[PDB]
Parts: structure tokens; C-alpha cells; sequence
């Protein structure tokens, strides 16, 4: 009726924004550039953001890569699909901006599932693709071949379990938190803020491990070594059965890696199997602590550490 | 390989709840060549029926006389093939060993998922058949927790694939809603099953089709369990109409041939007290787990 | 309307309380639960009755995690409200306009389901009882009622026997007339009050027969048999043992299953309770434990509790 | 009376559980400085209030007539020293009612001579997923108390319960409430200082389905989820001259809060309330409220962003009627991002019900006018902050019915926005509210 004349006045939307936060999203964003020189034909409603656990700088090529095998696989697949080029440094190096796809470092707690990677598409009409949705999308592009699907399910069930068990159990918290945490680190306790971060890592390291054992039905396949983390007894009854399980996984995953050496020839564009072989190798050869998988792939698998480098030069310039 | 293999079953027959206890006793019986019989020479079968011996809770488990434990059918047959000196069931060559491991792992991870549905989430089979077996397999106080735990675990793996008097009448309408849901779900199950086995049969053609591999014994055990339940005729018809009566008849003939085999290669043993699973040992193990 | 007074008829009970002695006191179906529970009841007044109740449940899915109850009962008005997790709201109101006419309303909101509104009006005359119950009242544009209606009449022909009928009308959409069902109810009370028998005959021929007996001051028994040519029946037997320290209830069913429910009083304020039902033929076992604390709210009630 | 009266000795009853060396402190500070009869009565009232506030006695009765020279006899009823289990409810401001269990235990004086009280409390409710509190109170002196709090609590915060926040940590607090004011501040003013220091680890999660809506998936909110450990110092000053806490009829009240996270941020906040009655039987009560707040980022070169839970949020049935909760301030995509400075003002006119059948009931007619502003100021100049904080406000009027029970306040209003921004979440029409603090 006449109650639709209110409000009497309306002003333009509040345009005040915080500059402390806009500086935060510049040290956590890495932009994918186009393949041919530099150009942009995108609108703010047609660009996506890839959520990752963290980012490390490659020693040889210098590109920025995600730390987790699944995040790195999706990052490589997106680059191949869209013709992009891998990043080199965060936007703090280039204050100016233009519409491009970018990769953003997020916490695990940025979605109900507590798992990454995720895709954030659009600006005004925004869609969130979760880890499960990304897995289903990525898997449904290889169903044409029945034999390439057999290998693909082997990598992310046997080798994935071998990687996850080792990172959580045979590696220290100081090494786990550099891969699956976005928290800052300095390496030297000098300022009083460097004492508040190490104690934060000590407190929160355990709860980050639990949210990682739920990403790929790990808590269902191994439901006895994920209940040993949810209590404080540290008895030898649960610590002898555990080493038996971890020894079977490593012995199985050596056969997988030895078998793959026979088929590492690509007659052109890499397939989704090659991009999944390469991501595991690149992520393994990043760990500083001498884990058994890294030792094995450095000593007996000197042909896989070259194949991964060969497939990575398709995306860096 | 000296040790002992524990299983689900009784009277020398493996029960149908465990689809890999059935596939493991067909394995030993098919090791008749000189190199293959050395793989299992020295093994003994025990129908202990207590998961307290398993390293991760699953009863198909191998204990090698010195504390080494392996669990599941996939891990046992992979371990055994790595104890061949290299000097019925065939042994795969080196050039196509990864493919065979991939096939066997695929069956375990994707097709054995469906058989748990048919055993614990299908009401027509769980209500009248599955719950009865545990009364004969376990002991008097341990008759109720195990079926419930297995049923609860079976929906976690299959959730994302297969989803006065007037008050009495209204609640009876809920029953009709239940049959509506049950006829909704069967269309999802039959669509997933016809896609899993179609992938498996398309991948299997890359190897030799005239020999029996360790991966075929786990696929056939799944069909044997799945078509041997009271709700098995619908699946028998659905698979047949889409794959071929002659093909499925050949597979059923192979299943029958495996079932009717002499138990001469077997060498089984009466379980000892410490590996019985009775009330006293269950309490002892429960107390030791917290110490 | 003259010989009726000379017959000296006795006012019969309500239709819903024919087998109250059997299915409510002797039996334990409503009392049974699962999981662990803790109850804290706090009453602030008695003559102007008012109290609250705090209930915690764990280990079970049927019982809500948190329950809050608040009830107020004056001389002629009763009002009880219940709040459960997920915003489950329940409200019951009774009002006696007279010693004969009583009207009550029950409203339930499930926070995701349509609200259930229920009305009941009952009249307990000198020698008969008449009650009318409506669920979801609704009248179309032509004035035709749509919903659920239950109208029951029960009159005692003699101080021992009571006969009556019940009519249920169900109309869902209103386009078509609703279905009507007629049932008969009968009740007999023994001269020495040793046993009470109740019988119900439904419109489909189903027969329900219940009997309550009191062996002594502390021991009572009850039997209830329902049956539906294709005739199928179920028989339930129950026993109730009443003592100052504890109260036991046991139930055995014709299907081969048993159930027990015991309330043990250990302290003047604390009273614990336990329940367990097993079925050897169906392999169905349920257990439940709980406790209840009663604490006075006002100082006068606290001193009365203390002494 | 102005009779010069001296007090020499006090005889107590039932004060066995409390140490005489600590009861003599109360007596010396309160009751034995009287020099007349009116002052003696006032000191007796102050002593009774203090002893019922420090949980030493349920109530106190004192006889004075026994003789100038006289001795005052004082009676104490011992509280239950054993386990005390209690249940109850509490009313949160944002339309959430919480239910709690509480186990209280007094500690015998043979262990600690200072009256010490330990209680464990369990909370639950609509938004509260869970909450365990361990509280320890120690009465150091008749005008000072020391509190230790250990808490672990998980709940939902934002609109549609979009965020899930869990907090674990501890707090140490010192409360100072002077016995006697210096004759400047026949009334009973309340005045206290409170200094606290806490350390807290908190986790923020976006528990909102991405398919449902683009809500909570803006750039700002994706960067807030995670873990952080913080420590803060803080001070609170409260002065209260109002004749009644929950149903005032006259007087003013002032609250002044500061907190500091060293090297991270500095927050300050002030609020004033004034009440003036205008009729012989207080028919027309007028009420005014003004609150302001300012937050500054102390970190170097604008690093270390301030968390969204530490910023100022405005709008709602309690803060500014006529707008939805978290319905004011700048927004990134659809999410309220708070502000570093705010101002808010409210003006209410209560009226007693005109009909003689209902006069003494607490139901009252209500006409209100509200407004405010919430901005992200630049850290440059308070001059610029005030310049941009004094234009384009967001006002709202309305009329309704209020129930001011001493336990809680209920409100049913019909509200109309007067002026707002385009992206504001207005709510015109009927609005219901309940709680304790309103504007």
C-alpha cells in the first residue's frame, strides 16, 4: 500500500573497505597468465579461484606449485585445459591487477567438508565446487578407456595411502605443518611473535591431521589407525599393529612405482595419468626429512624424477 | 611360507558374509603346479571367527610364525607372489604384472563395495538371512553388536552411490513410502553394478582369457555371494539381459567347478584356546588394549 | 428418564482409559527407552503448581540430546510446554469450564513439518461420557468439514457393565467425502474389584481384549490380546511389582521377546531407572539407563522436603 | 536522629566456617566507623549487601538496641558447603535462551583462609553447540575479588548460522568495587573497575553449504577461516546511578571498556544511558542511549588483519530496531565485514497503559527512534574519522508494546525505516525481541 514509500532516502552502498585485509589476499594469491604473451579477455564473472593448502617454489624452474598431490594435479589439469602458464610469485610482487584466473591459499576450514582443493567460480553468481565434485569431474574424463581407469584408481588408493600414512606418522610436526597449513613460519625464535606461532603449531598440529584423514575415504579404508589418533594412551598394543599396517603399504607401493617405470612415454600431450604420476613425484621430492618413500624414489627411481621434470616444462613458459 | 591363515566360516566351509574368505579357499585349492604349490606349502587354515587377531579388524589374515601380519585378500596374494624362487591357477608374467594388480585392486575397492550393500542394506536379505549367520558364528554374548557394526559400516561406503488406530494407518503409509524408496534405490544399484562389471570385463580382455588369475577368484566370489541370496534372482535377470546368458552361464559353471573341489591341498587346524574368541579371551584382549 | 435414576448407574471412564490399568501401569511400552539419561526436576510451588524439568540423553538417537519442560497447573487450568533440540515445540493446555465439560488443545511444531493442532472436548455426565476430538479442522468454501474427527459415546447400562461406540471420520482433500469407521467398546468391572475386563471390536472385525488383575497390594498382572479367513494375533503379558524402595515391570510377548523396566529409589531425592528388552528369535537387544533428581525451588518447599 | 553513637565490639552468630581474622576486616571496614544511628543503619545495610554478594551468608540480621556505648549482634545462616547442584536459564541479547547446569563447592577454611568458591558449569542452547566453564572465585578483601576462568565453547555466530566458532583458553580477572563513595557520586550508586587478562585459541569454520547460496563465500570470509592464538589485556569501568537496573525511572549510567592485544590492536568503547520520568505516577518515561566505539590496528605497516570477530557489528532487534542482525555497515559481496568505528543512538518514550483496569502491570506502550553509522576508518586522523562518521546515517522509527519484567524484557514492535543504504537489510513491519540489553 503506502508502506512502500519507505525509506524516504536511500544512498549508494557503503564504499569503505579495509586495507589490512586487501593486503592479506595479495600475499596469498598467484595469478595464472596466458600462454601467448600476455592478454586478457575475461570478465570478473568468468574467472575462478583454486583453493590450495600451501605453495612451494620449485628449485629448477622456479614456478609456484601446490604442496599436496591432489592440489597439484588439479592445478596442472586446469593449466592444460585453459592454456595457462604456471605462476612465479605472489601478487605482492605486482601490485597492479587485471582479470585473470588465480590460485589462493586457504585454510582447511573454508568449507563444510574440511578438505581442499575447491573451485570458486564467478563474482556475483558464485559457485563452489568441493573436493568430491572436483574428483568426480576429473574422473569422468577418462571413463572412455577401461585400462587407464584401472591405473588411475591404483594411484589414488595404494600410493595415496602410502603417502598419507608416511606424512602423518613418520614425519615431524615441523614438516607436516609446512605442507598442510597456511600459517606463517620464520625458523628463528627472536621476536615475541615467533613464540606465539610455534606454540600455535604445537597446539593445532594434531587437529589438522584428523581433518586430512577424511578426504578420500581414508577413515573408512583404514578405520583402526584413525581411531588411535583420537585418544591419549600411546600403548604398545596399538603401536605394534600400526607398524604392521605401515609396512604392508610401503611394500605394496614399491611395486606400483617399479611397474610405472615401464610406461612413461608420452606421444604428445600428457594424459590425466601422466599428470597424476608427475604430481606425486614432484610433491615427494619436496620433503626435507628423509622419509622412506623419498629415499626410494631418489635412489631406485631416477627415471621418474626426470619424467616429472619433463612434463613440467610444458607449462612454464 | 610357514604360518597360519584365519578365516570366516565353520565346518570347513567359508561363510557367505566374507566374500574374500570364499575367494581365498578357492585360491589354495588351485595351487597345483610345482612353483605355485611352493607358494602355499606350509600354510594352514583356521576358522577362528574372531577379529581380535587381525591387525586392522578383518579376518582374512596371515600370521607368519614371527609376528608378521597381513590382512585382506589383496595383501595376502600379493605377499605370497613375492616368495617365489622362480625355478589351474597361473602366475602372471613380469611384463603385465601392474595390470593384474590394478584389476585385483579395482575389484576389491569398487565391486566388493556393492556386495556389502546386498548383504547389509537390502532389507529382504539382512532381515531374514544375514542376522542368522552371526548367531551360529559368534558366541552367546557377542550376538548383537557385530551385525549392527557391520551394517553401520556398510552404508558409509555406499551413501554417495546408493543414497490411535488412525495413527497406525498413517504409520502403515510410511511402509508404502518404504517400498517406494526401495524401488527407487534398486534403479541406482542396477545402474552402478552394470557399469562396474562392464569396466572390469573391458579391462580384463587385455590379458589372457584362457587362464585363471588371482584377480578372477575375487570377482567370481562376489557373484557367488550376490546371486546366492534370496534377493538374487532380480540381479541374475538384470545382469543376464544386458550381458548375455551364455557368458553368465559360463561364469556360473566356473563358480560351480570351484565350489566342487576336493579338500586335499587344504591342511586345516582346530583353533587353540588363545585364538578362540570366547568370553574370557575377549575380556582379556579388551583389558590389554587399554594397558 | 425416570428409571435411569432408580437403576443407580455409575459414571463410566473415558474411551482412552479403558485399558489404562493394563497398558499404562502394568505394561512398560511407554516407559521403555534407550541410552543413558539424567533428569533434574525443580518445582517452585504446589498449590499454584509450577515446575521445570531438565533432561539430558546420550548414546541413543530416539531420545533428544536436550529437553526442557515447563508446566503450570492452577485449580482449573493446566499448561505444559516442552522444548527439544532442533526447535521441537510441544504445548498442551487443559481447561475445565465445569466439573463435567473439559476442553483441551495440543499443538506440536517439528521445525520442518506442518504444525499439528489437536482439539478435544469431553463431557462426563452422571451415567455416561461423550467426547469429540478434531485434528486439523478445515471447512471448504461450501462449509464442508475436512480433517480427522473422533466421536465416542460410552454409557453404563449397569454399575458393572459399560457399553458404547466410536465413530472416526477422515476427510483429506474435501473434494470427496471422508471415510467413516464405527467401533464398539465394552468394559466390565468385577464386584470385588479383583479384575477388570475391556473389549474393543473394530470396523474390520479386529478384536482387542484386555484384563487387569491385582493379586495383592504390591503385585498386579495384565494381559492384552489383539487379533484380526486370515486371522493373525498378538498376545502380551505384563507384571507389576510395587514396593517402597523400587518398582519393577516385566513384559513377555507371544513373539518370544521379553522386556524389563525397574525404577530403584536409593535416596529421598535421587531415583534411578533401568530398562532392557531382548528377543532371542529376532536378535534384537536394547538397553537403557538413567537417573532422576527432584529438588525444591522455593524455601518453603525445600524445608518441607528436608522435614 | 543525630545522636553521637560509638560502636565497641560486635557479637556474631554462626561465623565458625569463616575465619575471625577475615570477618574482623569486614566489620572494621563497614560497621564500627559509625558515629550516629542513621550511619549505623546505612553501614549495616552495606555490610549485609557485601556479605550476600561475597557468598558468605544468605542474609544478615543485626540487632542494635542493646547498649553512648552499644554492641551490635549479627546473624549469619551458613550456605551449603557440600556439593550444590543447580539448573537454570539465561537470556542472551540476540534472541537466544541458554540452559545451564552448575555444580558449586565451597572450600573449607582449613585449606584457604580466604573465602574460595569453585563451580563447574555446563551450557547449551540454540546457537551454543557446547560450553564447559570452570570458575574459581576468591574474596581477597571486602572490596576486591579474584576470578579464574577456564573455558571451552563451540557455537554459531553469523547470519543463518553461517560460521562455526570454537574457543579454548583461560582468563584471570580482578574486580574492584569500593565500599563507600566520596559523597559526590539517599541513593545507592554502583561503581566498579575490572582488569582482566586472557589467552585464547580459537578456530573459525565456514559451515555453510556452497550449493545453497553464495552467502559466506566472499573473498573476505574465505580468508578469515582458520586457527589463531591470541592474548589480550582489558579494563572495564561501570558507574550506575539508575534507581533500578532492569526497570529504571530516573538516573544515568556510564560504561567504559578498553582492550589491548599488544602489537595487534587497541579497541575502546563507551556507552551512556539516561532515564527521566515525567508524570506523578510515572506514566511518561523518556529514555536516551548513545554508544560509540573505536578500533585501531597497532601492527606494523598494516600487517596482521584484525579478525572479523573483533570488529564492530551493528543492526538487529537489540541494537537498532528495524534492521536485521548484522544488517548494517560495509559489505564485500553479501557478507557484513564489520567496521573499525561506529556511533549509535536511541530515543524511547514509554507510556503506561491508559485503562484503569490495567495500570500496575508492566506492559507499556513504546515509541522509539533509532539510528547510527558503522565505518572502516583510515588510521590516519580522528578528524577524518569524525568527518566521515557524521553523514548518511541509517535511521528507523516505530511503535509497539514492551514488557519490562525484572527478569527480562520483551518487545513487539511495528517498525518503519526512515533512511538507509541500498544494500542494507531492512525489515519493515512486525518485529519481536527479548533479552536484557536494548537500544
Amino acid at each position: 500500500r503506502i508502506f512502500d514509500t519507505f525509506p524516504l532516502q536511500t544512498y549508494a552502498a557503503q564504499t569503505d573497505k579495509d586495507e589490512a585485509v586487501a593486503l592479506e589476499i595479495q600475499r596469498r594469491s598467484y595469478t595464472f597468465t596466458e600462454r601467448g604473451g600476455g592478454s586478457s579477455e575475461l570478465t570478473v564473472e568468468g574467472t575462478y579461484k583454486l583453493g590450495v593448502y600451501n605453495v612451494f617454489l620449485e628449485a629448477n624452474t622456479g614456478a609456484a606449485l601446490a604442496t599436496d598431490p591432489w592440489c597439484l594435479f588439479v592445478q596442472l589439469a586446469l593449466c592444460q585445459k585453459n592454456g595457462l602458464v604456471l605462476p612465479t610469485h605472489s601478487q605482492e610482487q605486482t601490485p597492479s591487477h587485471t582479470c585473470n584466473h588465480e590460485m589462493l591459499v586457504l585454510s582447511r576450514l573454508s568449507n563444510p567438508d574440511e578438505a581442499l582443493p575447491i573451485l570458486v567460480e564467478g563474482y556475483k553468481k558464485r559457485i563452489i565446487r568441493s573436493t568430491v565434485a572436483i574428483s568426480e569431474i576429473m574422473r569422468s574424463r577418462i571413463l572412455d578407456d577401461a585400462e587407464q581407469l584401472m591405473y588411475y584408481t591404483l594411484l589414488d588408493t595404494v600410493l595415496y595411502d602410502c603417502w598419507i600414512t608416511q606424512i602423518i606418522f613418520c614425519a615431524s610436526d615441523a614438516q607436516f605443518m609446512e605442507l598442510y597449513s597456511c600459517q606463517k613460519l620464520s625458523g628463528s625464535i627472536v621476536t615475541p611473535l615467533d613464540v606465539e606461532n610455534s606454540l600455535l603449531q604445537k597446539l593445532s598440529a594434531k587437529s589438522l591431521k584428523i581433518s586430512l584423514t577424511k578426504r578420500n575415504k581414508f577413515q573408512f579404508r583404514h578405520r583402526e589407525i584413525v581411531k588411535s589418533m583420537q585418544g591419549v594412551y600411546h600403548n604398545h598394543h596399538n603401536s605394534v599393529n600400526q607398524e604392521q599396517v605401515l609396512n604392508v603399504l610401503f611394500e605394496n607401493s614399491k611395486q606400483v612405482l617399479l611397474g610405472l617405470k615401464d610406461m612413461l612415454k608420452s606421444d604428445g600431450q600428457p594424459t590425466y595419468l601422466h599428470l597424476k604420476i608427475a604430481s606425486y613425484i614432484l610433491c615427494i621430492t619436496n620433503v626435507k626429512e628423509p622419509i622412506k618413500l623419498k629415499t626410494f624414489v631418489e635412489n631406485e627411481c631416477k627415471e621418474l624424477v626426470q619424467f616429472a621434470q619433463d612434463t613440467l616444462k610444458n607449462f612454464v613458459q | 611360507v610357514k604360518g597360519s591363515v584365519h578365516l570366516w566360516g565353520k565346518d570347513g566351509k567359508a561363510s557367505l558374509i566374507s566374500v574374500d574368505s570364499i575367494a581365498l579357499v578357492w585360491f589354495i585349492k588351485l595351487c597345483t603346479s610345482e612353483e605355485a604349490k611352493s607358494m602355499v606349502a606350509g600354510l594352514q587354515i583356521v576358522f577362528s571367527n574372531n577379529t581380535d587377531l587381525s591387525s586392522d579388524g578383518k579376518l582374512p589374515v596371515l600370521i607368519l610364525d614371527n609376528g608378521t601380519k597381513v590382512s585382506g585378500y589383496v595383501n595376502i596374494v600379493q605377499f605370497l607372489h613375492k616368495n617365489i624362487c622362480t625355478s589351474d591357477l597361473a602366475i602372471v608374467r613380469k611384463k603385465d604384472r601392474l595390470l593384474e594388480y590394478s584389476l585385483l585392486n579395482y575389484v576389491d575397492v569398487e565391486i566388493s563395495r556393492l556386495t556389502d550393500y546386498q548383504l547389509f542394506l537390502n532389507t529382504k536379505n539382512y532381515n531374514e538371512y544375514t542376522k542368522k549367520l552371526f548367531s551360529k558364528l559368534l558366541y552367546f554374548p557377542m550376538w548383537y553388536n557385530t551385525p549392527l557394526q557391520l551394517r553401520s559400516q556398510a552404508r558409509e561406503n555406499c551413501e554417495e552411490i546408493i543414497g490411535k488406530t488412525f495413527k497406525i494407518a498413517h504409520k502403515n503409509k510410511i511402509k508404502g513410502k518404504q517400498e517406494l524408496q526401495q524401488v527407487k534405490y534398486n534403479l541406482q544399484f542396477d545402474n552402478r553394478l552394470q557399469s562396474c562389471v562392464s569396466n572390469w570385463l573391458a579391462a580384463r580382455k587385455k590379458l589372457d582369457d584362457s587362464v585363471i588369475l588371482s584377480s578372477d577368484l575375487l570377482f567370481l566370489a562376489n557373484l557367488y555371494v550376490q546371486l546366492g541370496l534370496p534377493d538374487g534372482n532380480r540381479i541374475r535377470s538384470k545382469l543376464e539381459q544386458t550381458f548375455g546368458s551364455e557368458l553368465l552361464n559360463s561364469m556360473s559353471n566356473k563358480i560351480d567347478d570351484f565350489v566342487h573341489r576336493p579338500s586335499n591341498n587344504l591342511e586345516q587346524r582346530d583353533p587353540q584356546f588363545r585364538e578362540q574368541g570366547n568370553v574370557v579371551m575377549s575380556l582379556y584382549n579388551l583389558a590389554c588394549k587399554y594397558i | 428418564h425416570s428409571h435411569r435414576q432408580s437403576l443407580e448407574l455409575v459414571n463410566p471412564g473415558t474411551v482412552e482409559n479403558l485399558n489404562k490399568e493394563v497398558s499404562r501401569d502394568v505394561f512398560l511400552s511407554q516407559y521403555f527407552f534407550t541410552g543413558l539419561r539424567a533428569d533434574l526436576n525443580k518445582a517452585f510451588s504446589m498449590n499454584p503448581a509450577f515446575q521445570t524439568s531438565h533432561t539430558f540423553s546420550i548414546g541413543s538417537q530416539a531420545l533428544p540430546k536436550y529437553a526442557f519442560s515447563a508446566l503450570f497447573a492452577n485449580d482449573n487450568l493446566f499448561a505444559q510446554g516442552n522444548i527439544d533440540n532442533d526447535l521441537s515445540v510441544s504445548g498442551r493446555l487443559n481447561y475445565g469450564w465445569d466439573k463435567k465439560n473439559i476442553s483441551k488443545v495440543n499443538l506440536q511444531i517439528s521445525d520442518g513439518q506442518p504444525t499439528m493442532c489437536q482439539l478435544e472436548q469431553d463431557y462426563q455426565a452422571s451415567d455416561f461420557s461423550v467426547n469429540v476430538k478434531t485434528l486439523n479442522p478445515s471447512f471448504s468454501e461450501k462449509g464442508e468439514f475436512t480433517g480427522v474427527a473422533v466421536a465416542s459415546f460410552l454409557q453404563s447400562v449397569t454399575p458393572q457393565l459399560a457399553l458404547g461406540l466410536e465413530t472416526l471420520y477422515s476427510r483429506t482433500d474435501g473434494s470427496a467425502p471422508g471415510d467413516a469407521g464405527v467401533s464398539y467398546l465394552t468394559r466390565y468391572v468385577s464386584k470385588k474389584q479383583d479384575w477388570i475386563f475391556s473389549g474393543q471390536l473394530q470396523a474390520n472385525g479386529a478384536l482387542i481384549a484386555s484384563l487387569w488383575r491385582k493379586v495383592a497390594q504390591n503385585v498386579e498382572a495384565g494381559i492384552e490380546t489383539t487379533l484380526q479367513p486370515t486371522v493373525e494375533g498378538s498376545t502380551t503379558i505384563g507384571a507389576k511389582y510395587e514396593y517402597r524402595q523400587s518398582v519393577y515391570r516385566g513384559t513377555l510377548d507371544s513373539n518370544g521377546k521379553v522386556a524389563c523396566f525397574l525404577e530403584r529409589k536409593v535416596l529421598p531425592t535421587l531415583s534411578v531407572l533401568f530398562c532392557g528388552e531382548i528377543d532371542h528369535f529376532k536378535n534384537d537387544t536394547k538397553i537403557g539407563c538413567g537417573l532422576q533428581f527432584e529438588t525444591a525451588g522455593n524455601q518453603e518447599l525445600l524445608m518441607l522436603q528436608q522435614g | 536522629t543525630l545522636k553521637p553513637i560509638r560502636v565497641a565490639g560486635v557479637v556474631t552468630t554462626g561465623t565458625d566456617h569463616i575465619d575471625p581474622s577475615v570477618l574482623q576486616a569486614y566489620l572494621d571496614d563497614t560497621i564500627m566507623k559509625s558515629i550516629t544511628l542513621g550511619q549505623l543503619v546505612k553501614n549495616a545495610d552495606v555490610l549485609n549487601k557485601r556479605l550476600c554478594q561475597h557468598h558468605i551468608a544468605l542474609n544478615a540480621k543485626q540487632s542494635f538496641h542493646f547498649q553512648l556505648m552499644e554492641v551490635v549482634s549479627q546473624l549469619d545462616i551458613l550456605p551449603p558447603k557440600t556439593f550444590t547442584a543447580k539448573t537454570g536459564t539465561n537470556f542472551g541479547n540476540d534472541n537466544d535462551a541458554e540452559a545451564y547446569l552448575q555444580f558449586e563447592k565451597l572450600i573449607d577454611k582449613k585449606y584457604l583462609k580466604l573465602p574460595t568458591r569453585v563451580n563447574l558449569e555446563i551450557l547449551r542452547g540454540t546457537k551454543i553447540h557446547s560450553s564447559f566453564l570452570f570458575n574459581s572465585y576468591s574474596s581477597l578483601s571486602p572490596q576486591s575479588i579474584l576470578n579464574l576462568k577456564v573455558f571451552s565453547q563451540f557455537y554459531n555466530w553469523n547470519t543463518n548460522k553461517g560460521l562455526d566458532i570454537g574457543q579454548r583458553g583461560a582468563r584471570l580477572s580482578l574486580r574492584y568495587e569500593p565500599l563507600f563513595l566520596h559523597k559526590l557520586l539517599n541513593e545507592s550508586p554502583t561503581l566498579f573497575h575490572e582488569w582482566f587478562l586472557e589467552t585464547c585459541w580459537r578456530s573459525t569454520k565456514i559451515c555453510s553449504q556452497g550449493t545453497s547460496a553464495p552467502y559466506m563465500y566472499s573473498g573476505t570470509m574465505l580468508s578469515q577461516a582458520g586457527d589463531q592464538l591470541r592474548t589480550i589485556l582489558g579494563h572495564t569501568f561501570v558507574l550506575d546511578k539508575r534507581d533500578h537496573i532492569m526497570c529504571p525511572t530516573k538516573g544515568s549510567m556510564l560504561k567504559w571498556s578498553n582492550e589491548l592485544s599488544p602489537g595487534k590492536h587497541l579497541k575502546t568503547q563507551l556507552e551512556l544511558n539516561s532515564v527521566k520520568s515525567w508524570m506523578n505516577d510515572d506514566f511518561i518515561t523518556f529514555s536516551t542511549t548513545i554508544k560509540t566505539g573505536y578500533l585501531k590496528n597497532l601492527s606494523s605497516q598494516q600487517s596482521l588483519p584484525v579478525h572479523i570477530c573483533d570488529k564492530f557489528q551493528s543492526g538487529g532487534p537489540s541494537d537498532i530496531r528495524g534492521f536485521q542482525t548484522f544488517g548494517l555497515g560495509p559489505r564485500d559481496l553479501y557478507d557484513a565485514v564489520g567496521g573499525d568505528a561506529f556511533v549509535s543512538y536511541g530515543l524511547s518514550v514509554f507510556s503506561r497503559l491508559p485503562w484503569k483496569k490495567v495500570e500496575k502491570s508492566n506492559f507499556r506502550l513504546h515509541w522509539f527512534f533509532n539510528g547510527g553509522k558503522l565505518v572502516n576508518h583510515d588510521n590516519t586522523s580522528l578528524g577524518n574519522c569524525i568527518g566521515q562518521l557524521s553523514k548518511e546515517h541509517s535511521t528507523s522509527t516505530g511503535i509497539g508494546l514492551v514488557l519490562r519484567h525484572p527478569m527480562a524484557r520483551f518487545e513487539l514492535n511495528f517498525t518503519l525505516p526512515i533512511t538507509a543504504h541500498e544494500n542494507d537489510l531492512i525489515r519493515k513491519g512486525f518485529q519481536f525481541g527479548l533479552g536484557l540489553a536494548f537500544l
